[PDB]
């Protein structure tokens, strides 16, 4: 169930992934979910030649790079916190 | 159709506005 390329589709099905992970509160598994899709989605940026679509994902990109960075904050807080 | 599927794709790219916001604080 893995091949090379098709960089857009494997962004996409990973950040699927972190928004269930993401609602269910389980934010350690969530945020490697965001980063491992948002370096597949950043690939895919960088080989769109359609503008619409190029702007759409980086649209998203954004969104999802916010979303983790959220996450983030959070987790190295609770770290910090748990010492 | 490769283009059709890829304006498919990224026209139906999940979103996070539903989220709830993460605060941080001490």
């Amino acid at each position: 169930h893995m091949s090379t390329g098709d960089f857009l589709t494997k962004g996409i099905e990973l950040v699927q992934k972190a928004i269930d992970l993401d609602t269910a509160t389980q934010y350690e598994e969530a945020y490697t979910a965001y980063y491992n899709g948002l370096d597949y989605l950043m690939l895919a940026l960088k080989y769109e030649k359609n503008p619409k679509s190029k702007d759409l994902i980086r649209a998203k990109f954004t969104e999802y790079l916010n979303r983790a960075e959220q996450l983030k904050k959070h987790l190295e807080s609770e770290e910090a916190n748990a010492a | 159709n490769p283009e059709k599927m890829n304006n498919a794709k990224v026209a139906n790219m999940p979103s996070t506005e539903g989220l709830p916001s993460l605060p941080q604080g001490e």
